[PDB]
């Protein structure tokens, strides 16, 4: 079992250091949208609160690291960021979920593509298509087969 | 009879009937009686031999009270409920959209215990939503009704199983009650028996046997005759009564401090103190009768008691033990046995009164709380009965139930025979009952249980086949809700006619004959051996000295709409029950006509129905009018009948009722005085009696089409008018008000000509498709105004405005209101359903000229052509039956009596040996023609007015083809059928789209009839398309036109402007798919056949 | 499963019988009556011997020493005192 | 080039290709702007780093019309472009 992954990274140029992040892609606008509500609500996904609370995070540990704080909060710090790049992810896989006001968790990253509605699965179910009709059936005998 | 107004419809019935049907809407008005406590119930009741009968709503208030403060300083009490008149008639609250409802008062009583002082008040309860005499509700002046529902009867229940892991048989028992934890004992497959107790873990029943106080002396005393049951007391680590009930609570109250109060009082809370548990009534009752205890005692107490268990646990291990008798200390003898689910000894009835009395209990639940707070928190100077009571909770429970019950339904306004059926519906789908998604065949299966209560044919077709129901014709209602049917008794081979109305679990005691069976003079059976049912749901011959009751009729079983089926008997039960159901969804036609061929059924269903007028008392008629009748009594009191004139129905068809009295006519108590949609002279007319013939004609009758003679269309034989109903409201928003008015912007001069002043169309214009119908404006201003949707067309009938200047007591927000009727008259048109009584459904392929139709050498042409190869195959011959029994009644019969009776003839009564042209039958579905009789009656009809026999004896006839001209080389079957119009017409059942509106959160196209919705494509769709390699065209159906944006408009463009659509490059979903994958660091790569790119 | 009924019962300790047929049962000890009255809680037997023959030292001296602890009072004694 | 589409890749990506996919640095966690409802400059939603909201339309609207394209203007950075850049356009977060 171990092997399978050590050979997975052996046979190719696949270097393991992927698997640790010094830079985090930000997904473009239009696919998190945000917009103003009739009567001047707003709605907005969950995705931009999590982006928030990362570059928060990251904000707040460069000040600390410019500050000369002793260790133990500068990673305090690091910790926070880790939790929040993690929730940033894949929100309920560790623990317990980042919730909203309604104590219901945020939708992350992977929700996007996880869930029954998510990307792999969206044109596999069915759908309505234009240019078509419906209707009742009778018997047209004097018809020729085409 | 019993009908004064009765057409004469000569019968082919030899049985006589000694029981008249009963009031069929009976189901609905006795139980809400019973819940008023009305006094014709009351009287009923103390004439069965009732004792002291207690209302539904006095039962609730008797349970609620007394109110008392936890001090036990302080009680309220509530009694006399009554009701003071209704506040508007029935018409006036369909009109204005009020509910048809009486006000209810209750006298309510205050005591002060410490000064023992007393007030008492009369307190207003509520509105209270009252039944009107057609058995429905008027809620918001929606007409609606309240369906039974068939429910498990609470009681104490016995199960055999087999161990899957040794093959050996268990058995178990459930004590299941209205409300409180459950308790089940079992044996095991170790011989070793156990209770669960609130279904939590299993314990040694003695654990419950000691914690109720029993030592080890007492139970081997008691249950010392089964070693199996002192093995398990052998082996339990209890010691007595105080480790029991601890070692319980354990169980009960996991992860809490354990002390010898919580455990003694929880375990009495559980069963044996009423506030937390109780068994109804009817679960009283029903445990008393099958463990034998309190036999000769009235039932005065809900909860279970100790000796309820211990019996309980005695018969489960008697019927361990294969034993079939079992008597208790102080108890009777009872037999010993597993109990089936689906017996209707155990399925019982929650009727309308006892689902609104639940609904009033929650609402009393919720005051009684109101009442112990500000009970407690006032001078007990100041408090007063009123001050202490909040409606309010009372008031919102009904009003939820009336508006958000499963159980309230719009009622199915069809026809009136819909509306009939919709009252006697039993439903065991519903809050507390079971649902379409799980429920299994088990539940849906007949039942031998169901003989005479439960029509086995009449069920919907769908999902909630056999979880639908209706109620036989002879049924009604035990007061404990149980179904129980009449039978006459019989003795020493001799009928009597003593009628005993008796329940399935009295039932299956005795030995039950079926009513066809011969009786010479005075009742003795002619034959020695006869059917009988036996409790196994078996038939038998017995010896005729062997039954003990017979049926009162042979229709017994049937329901109102299967016994309106002529030779139900020689049709299958699918195509019966297909045939039922489509009585209900034939809609009304601008002119009724009885059947030729019929029941003794069509009167009676539609006098109960209510949809017809009837005089009250009798008298004279003084006046006639289209709109209302005018009766004078021998009393010399006066009565003004109203008429409904072209009023819209639920489901949209026309309620239009007709005078059919003259002036001075003598009008008789009960008398029909005005017919209703689709009565004609008091008695039922679905459908029209066509000329039908049985022959494929050219391949127009392919596969079931039906081929129709124009004479229908232009004569209007088949045509119907339907109502449409449009709504818009003028409201507010932040910005300011919206305005109903002319004065739209932008619109041409000529498009609001035929609105009025304020800006709603004229009545009597006619409106076309898209045409407005009222305008309206908002701010921004916008148009906004009401217009007539795809398809949609007629002339406007009706207007009805709110305004809340008038005090409309419309909802918030709103200032005004606008109901348009828009009435359409449609002819029978190709595409449209049409069916027989017999589930011969078909869709009019043809419709051709009258000179087209092969017509008879008299020269009279065929209304209708059915073809042959649906028959045999489909095993419905009543349908041919009823067609040469309908040339028997078109035109007449006259059966020669100079010489003698002939032998065919010799069991027709005398009234039937000859009628003439148009004369009406009667052919009852289990009493009626014979083949021989029809046969011969065949043979003897009249000639036709040219003095020529048109139909052979064989019901054949030589028809001509009107094309060629030449007769057919072979005669063809011809008769007259009844016929139906269905609900399925082609003008709505159409879609068609081409782009349109879409869905904003997803970018698919909307679906819905009125939403100009497109048709949707499957996976199975698409797995065809694969099949066939069709690439082009999936993708087509895959991205254009469903998903992409771009693309819709692109193709969109494209066609319109006359250039190639284009090939699409890169999908749309993968370019979004791309860039989610990317932002989880995924590192994702188009690559080429030639490399990475 | 599909097994024999033998197969299955014999197979697991817990298999409680309907009866029970015990020959030169002198020889069982107290124990081994205590096994067989677990392995059958209905209580039918069929205990058939004769004490005078018992070799096994933990055998029964009388039936109602061994018998009393499971059904006192509850159980039937018949003799065959004819040999042919 | 779809015709060339025959195989689709999947794997790890490393902190240089996450920069060579992004266009800017997002270095606020500004939302729209509260004040006007236009977007935060370094914000989330900035239009330099993401693209115009409108098309053509430059940020400091030296540049206004459909006849510029691909131009940065000099004062804001934004490009004068079509607005669908924002579907396509991808950002990163710099971790410390
Ligand atoms: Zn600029």
């Amino acid at each position: 079992k171990r092997l399978k992954v050590v050979a997975a990274f052996q046979q190719s140029g696949n270097s393991p250091m992927g698997m640790v992040l010094d830079a985090v892609p930000v997904i473009p606008p239009e696919l998190r949208p945000m917009v103003q509500l009739d009567g001047g609500r707003f709605a907005t996904s969950d995705l931009n609160d999590l982006y928030r609370r990362v570059i928060n995070r990251n904000n707040r540990l460069k000040r600390l690291i410019d500050l000369g704080a002793p260790e133990i909060i500068v990673n305090n710090e690091k910790r926070m960021l880790q939790e929040s790049v993690d929730a940033l992810f894949d929100n309920g896989r560790r623990g317990r979920p980042v919730t909203g006001p309604g104590n219901r968790p945020l939708k992350s990253l992977s929700d996007l593509l996880k869930g029954k509605q998510g990307r792999f699965r969206q044109n596999l179910l069915g759908k309505r298509v234009d240019y078509s009709g419906r209707s009742v059936i009778v018997v047209g005998p004097q018809l020729k087969l085409h | 009879n019993s009908v004064p107004g009765a057409p004469n419809r000569v019968s082919f019935a030899k049985l006589r009937e000694p029981l008249e049907v009963p009031g069929l809407l009976d189901v609905q008005t006795d139980s809400f009686e019973w819940l008023v406590g009305s006094d014709r119930w009351r009287q009923a009741a103390i004439d069965r031999g009732e004792e002291n009968p207690v209302g539904g709503l006095e039962e609730v208030l008797a349970e609620l009270s007394p109110i008392e403060d936890f001090s036990g300083s302080m009680s309220l009490s509530f009694s006399d409920p009554r009701f003071d008149e209704v506040k508007a008639s029935v018409d006036e609250c369909k009109d204005k959209d009020m509910t048809y409802a009486a006000p209810l008062f209750v006298t309510a009583e205050f005591i002060n215990n410490n000064t023992g002082e007393i007030k008492s008040q009369t307190v207003f309860m509520g509105d209270f939503p009252m039944m009107t005499e057609k058995g429905t509700f008027i809620i918001n002046g929606t007409e609606r009704v309240v369906v039974s529902q068939l429910v498990r009867s609470p009681g104490v229940y016995f199960d055999e199983t087999i161990d899957k892991s040794t093959e050996k048989t268990l058995h178990s028992v459930k004590v299941i009650p209205g409300r409180g934890a459950w308790l089940e004992f079992d044996v095991d497959k170790r011989d070793t028996v156990g209770v669960r107790i609130d279904r939590k873990r299993r314990q040694p029943v003695t654990v419950l046997l000691k914690a109720l106080g029993w030592t080890n002396e007492q139970i081997v005393e008691r249950f010392g005759f089964s070693e199996i049951m002192m093995g398990t007391l052998e082996k339990d680590t209890t010691s007595g009564t105080d480790e029991a009930l601890l070692d319980i609570y354990r169980k009960l109250r996991p992860g809490e401090p354990p002390t010898k109060e919580s455990a003694q009082t929880l375990l009495e809370n559980l069963f044996f103190k009423e506030k937390r548990y109780d068994l109804a009534r009817v679960g009283r009752y029903k445990v008393n009768k099958k463990l034998g205890l309190n036999a000769g005692k009235p039932i005065t107490s809900s909860t279970l008691t100790e000796e309820d268990v211990v019996a309980t646990i005695e018969y489960l291990v008697r019927l361990h033990e294969g034993q079939t008798s079992m008597t208790v200390p102080g108890g009777v003898e009872v037999p010993v046995e597993v109990d089936d689910i689906d017996h209707f000894g155990n399925r019982r009835l929650r009727t309308v009164g006892e689902l609104i009395q639940n609904q009033i209990r929650v609402g009393l639940s919720r005051m009684e709380r109101v009442v112990r707070e500000r009970m407690t928190t006032q001078d007990v100077e100041a408090i007063t009965p009123q001050t202490l009571i909040n409606i309010r909770p009372v008031v919102a429970a009904i009003k939820e139930f009336f508006g958000t019950s499963q159980l309230s339904q719009f009622m199915d306004q069809n026809n009136p025979l819909s509306g009939l059926t919709h009252k006697r519906r039993l439903s065991a789908l519903g809050p507390g009952g079971l649902s379409r998604e799980r429920a299994g065949l088990e539940v849906r299966d007949v039942h031998p249980s169901h003989y005479g209560r439960m029509c086995p044919i009449e069920t919907p077709e769908g999902p909630n086949i056999g979880l639908i129901g209706s109620l036989s014709v002879y049924a009604r209602v035990n007061p404990f809700g149980f179904i129980e049917t009449p039978y006459r008794k019989v003795e020493n081979g001799v009928v009597t006619d003593q009628i005993d109305y008796l329940t399935a679990d009295e039932e299956d005691r005795h030995v039950v004959a079926q009513a066809n069976s011969p009786t010479d003079e005075n009742g003795r059976f002619t034959e020695d051996r006869v059917m009988v049912r036996k409790k196994g749901g078996e038939v038998e011959f017995v010896s005729a000295d062997q039954v003990d009751y017979m049926d009162v009729s042979p229709r017994q079983m049937v329901s109102v709409a299967t016994a309106m089926i002529p030779f139900l008997e020689h049709d299958d039960a699918n195509r019966a029950l297909m045939g039922a159901n489509m009585q209900r969804q034939a809609v009304p036609l601008v002119r009724s006509e009885a059947p030729l061929v019929g029941t003794g059924m069509e009167l009676r269903a539609a006098i109960d129905a209510g949809d017809v007028v009837v005089a009250d008392k009798t008298g004279v008629i003084e006046e006639v009018s289209a709109d209302y009748i005018t009766v004078m009594a021998d009393d010399g009191t006066r009565q003004s009948y109203r008429l409904r004139k072209f009023a819209r129905s639920n489901h949209g068809t026309c309620a239009n009722q007709r005078p059919i009295v003259d002036a001075g006519q003598r009008v008789e108590a009960g008398q029909v005085i005005a017919d209703g949609p689709c009565t004609q002279n008091g008695e039922m007319a679905l459908g029209k009696n066509l000329l039908v013939a049985i022959m494929p004609w050219e391949g127009h009758n392919y596969e079931d089409a039906i081929i129709l003679s124009n004479r229908l269309v232009e004569e209007d034989v088949l045509t119907s008018i339907h109502i449409e109903e449009h709504e818009i409201d003028a409201r507010d928003t932040k910005l300011g008000a919206e305005e109903i008015t002319r004065d739209i912007p932008n619109v041409s001069d000529e498009v609001l000509a035929d609105l009025d002043e304020r800006g709603i169309v004229r009545i009597g214009a006619e409106v076309r498709d898209g045409d407005i119908l009222v305008g309206k404006v908002t701010p921004k201003v916008r148009d906004t105004s009401l217009k007539v949707p795809h398809g949609e067309s007629g002339k406007v009938i009706g207007i009805r405005v709110f305004s809340r200047e008038d005090d409309d007591e419309l909802p918030a927000g709103v200032n005004e209101l606008v109901r348009v009727y828009v009435a359409q008259k449609r002819k029978i048109s190709d595409g449209d359903k049409l069916a027989g009584r017999h589930g011969n459904k078909g869709v009019i392929g043809k419709i051709l000229p009258v000179e087209d139709m092969p017509f008879l050498p008299d020269g009279t042409p065929v209304d209708i052509i059915l073809n042959t190869h649906g028959v045999p195959r489909r095993m419905n011959i009543g349908q041919i039956l009823e067609t040469h029994l309908g040339w028997v009644a078109k035109a007449g019969w006259n059966i020669d009596v100079a010489a003698g009776v002939p032998d065919w003839a010799s069991k027709l009564p005398e009234e039937l040996y000859s009628a003439p042209a148009d004369s009406t039958v009667a052919t009852p579905v289990f009493d009626g023609a014979q083949e021989g009789e029809l046969a011969g009656l065949l043979g003897s009809t009249l000639p036709n007015r040219d003095g020529e026999v048109m139909v052979d004896a064989d019901g054949k006839s030589t028809l001509f083809d009107g094309r060629s001209g030449e007769p057919f080389p072979y005669p063809v079957t011809v008769g007259y059928m009844y016929i139906l119009k269905l609900h399925h017409l082609v003008d709505d059942k159409i879609h068609a789209r081409s782009t349109g509106p879409y869905s904003m959160i997803t970018q698919q196209p909307l679906g819905g009839k009125a939403q100009f919705g497109g048709q949707r494509f499957g996976e199975m769709e698409c797995w065809a398309m694969q099949a066939y390699g069709a690439a082009y065209t999936l993708q087509e159906l895959l991205t254009i036109k469903s998903d992409d944006t771009v693309g819709r408009v692109k193709v969109y463009e494209a066609i319109v402007k006359g250039e190639n659509i284009p090939e699409p490059g890169i999908p749309e979903s993968f370019k979004v798919l791309l860039k989610e994958l990317q932002s989880l660091c995924l590192n994702v790569e188009v690559l080429s056949s030639d490399g990475a790119a | 499963d599909n097994r024999e009924l033998s197969e299955r019962a014999a197979a697991d300790r817990e298999w409680t019988y309907g009866h029970v047929v015990v020959d030169e049962a002198q020889e069982l000890s107290e124990m081994d009556w205590r096994l067989l009255m677990r392995r059958c809680p209905r209580r039918s037997f069929t205990i058939v011997g004769d004490l005078a023959q018992r070799r096994s030292p933990a055998g029964a001296r009388s039936w109602g020493a061994m018998l009393d602890s499971y059904v006192p009072g509850r159980w039937v004694y018949k003799s065959l005192s004819v040999n042919y | 080039d779809v015709n060339f589409f025959d195989e689709l890749r999947i794997g790890l990506a490393t902190a240089d290709d996450i920069r060579n996919w992004s266009y800017g640095e997002v270095k606020k966690p500004e939302t729209i702007n509260y004040r006007t409802l236009k977007p935060e400059k370094d914000g989330l939603f900035c239009e330099k780093i993401f693209g115009p909201t409108r098309d053509w339309e430059c940020y400091c609207g030296k540049y206004k019309r459909v006849r510029f394209k691909g131009i940065i203007c000099e004062r804001c950075g934004v490009e004068v472009t079509r607005a669908k850049v924002r579907r396509e356009r991808m950002g990163h977060i710099e971790l410390a």
